[PDB]
């Protein structure tokens, strides 16, 4: 069994108060059953597509979780992964310098 | 520059009811153009790129039912490696296939390859010649004396060496807007006070397709490695690729550093200091 | 497009 690998950025780099897509990449893992969520303020973003699943030269495999969404000063995102692997979901905070 | 075509299949056993899951993707270099998935309503290979639409009913009609038939291979398997393996009904396990072919930047072939894991491991692959096979334990050994006494290898190789290649060049010229453009990396450089006295630079690559990119620091002009952090290449999501790369230096020294991008794109390599 | 000859299984 492999953890997932997370990382939660924009797709353009962030500025207040215009429009951007906020992505959660989700790589290195198996199985391939996983939850993965986008949240604003805590809560779950409803409006997520995500990618045809796929797969690495060592068998691991990867998904791009994504949406619409109006960065702010003070809005808070981040993205919530659940595995076979994790105890408990893990949440990763959205840092736009990262 | 070189090319390639590669199809990606995956089947999950559901031993409560029912079939496997059933995924198929196929791409160009970095490019997704098709997709098969079992729980979809279609029930048809469906276009993941604009310039496979153009394909006429026929197309979609063969790979509807050749990708199908895929389907029912890797259904038997997981019945016969449960068997092999000597496990119970109740567990839900994996088959993964990848094949395809390269061509240089001639358009001619380069190599072809063909994969098969079990849970996650390798089972049986074919070597670089495309005449023989690489079995990993003793069940793939006998899956190796099956398709040796039934021509498996020879089979293969005609569709990696041939068909293979004929798709791809149709889909490199079908495809020529995108497919043989270079979009090179958009770089800038931030820099992050962490205390008075030590500052993170951050050097970024946005937009940039193919998703190969090498990124390096250097400290009065030699490779620096300790004291660096580089996050794995990314997708922005419009089929472009993001990386970036760190180095924590003396509040003042900045200057010392530079930042070099390497990518096919850029006919010499880029060099940012701060 | 996908592989176009005879299937075997393991």
């Amino acid at each position: 069994q492999r953890t997932p690998k997370i990382q939660v950025y924009s797709r353009h780099p962030a500025e207040n108060g215009k429009s951007n897509f906020l992505n959660c990449y989700v790589s290195g893992f198996h199985p391939s059953d996983i939850e993965v969520d986008l949240l604003k303020n805590g809560e779950r973003i409803e409006k997520v597509e995500h990618s045809d699943l796929s797969f690495s030269k060592d068998w691991s495999f990867y998904l791009l979780y994504y949406t619409e969404f109006t960065p702010t000063e003070k809005d808070e995102y981040a993205c919530r992964v659940n595995h076979v692997t994790l105890s408990q979901p893990k949440i990763v905070k959205w840092d736009r310098d990262m | 520059g070189s090319h390639s075509m590669r199809y990606f299949f995956t089947s999950v056993s559901r031993p409560g009811r029912g079939e496997p899951r059933f995924i198929a993707v196929g791409y160009v270099d970095d490019t997704q153009f098709v997709r098969f998935d079992s729980d979809a309503a279609s029930q048809r290979m469906e276009p993941r790129a604009p310039w496979i639409e153009q394909e006429g009913p026929e197309y979609w009609d063969g790979e509807t039912r050749k990708v199908k038939a895929h389907s029912q291979t890797h259904r038997v398997d997981l019945g016969t490696l449960r068997g092999y393996y000597n496990q119970s009904e109740a567990g839900s396990h994996t088959v993964q296939r990848m094949y395809g072919c390269d061509v240089g930047s001639d358009w001619r072939f380069l190599r072809g390859y063909h994969q098969y894991a079990y849970d996650g491991k390798d089972y049986i692959a074919l070597k670089e010649d495309l005449r023989s096979w690489t079995a990993a334990d003793m069940a793939a050994q006998t899956t190796k004396h099956k398709w040796e006494a039934a021509h498996v290898a020879e089979q293969l190789r005609a569709y990696l060496e041939g068909t293979c290649v004929e798709w791809l060049r149709r889909y490199l010229e079908n495809g020529k807007e995108t497919l043989q453009r270079t979009d090179a990396p958009k770089t800038h450089m931030t820099h992050h006070a962490v205390s008075d006295h030590e500052a993170t630079l951050r050097c970024w690559a946005l937009s940039f397709y193919p998703a190969e990119i090498t990124l390096t620091w250097q400290r009065d002009g030699e490779d620096q490695t300790q004291d660096t952090e580089l996050v794995e290449t990314r997708p922005a999501g419009d089929g472009t690729f993001q990386k970036w790369a760190a180095v924590v230096v003396p509040s003042g020294q900045e200057q010392r550093y530079t930042c070099h991008v390497q990518h096919e794109g850029l006919p010499k390599p880029l060099t940012l200091r701060w | 497009a996908v592989y176009d000859g005879r299937e075997h299984t393991v």
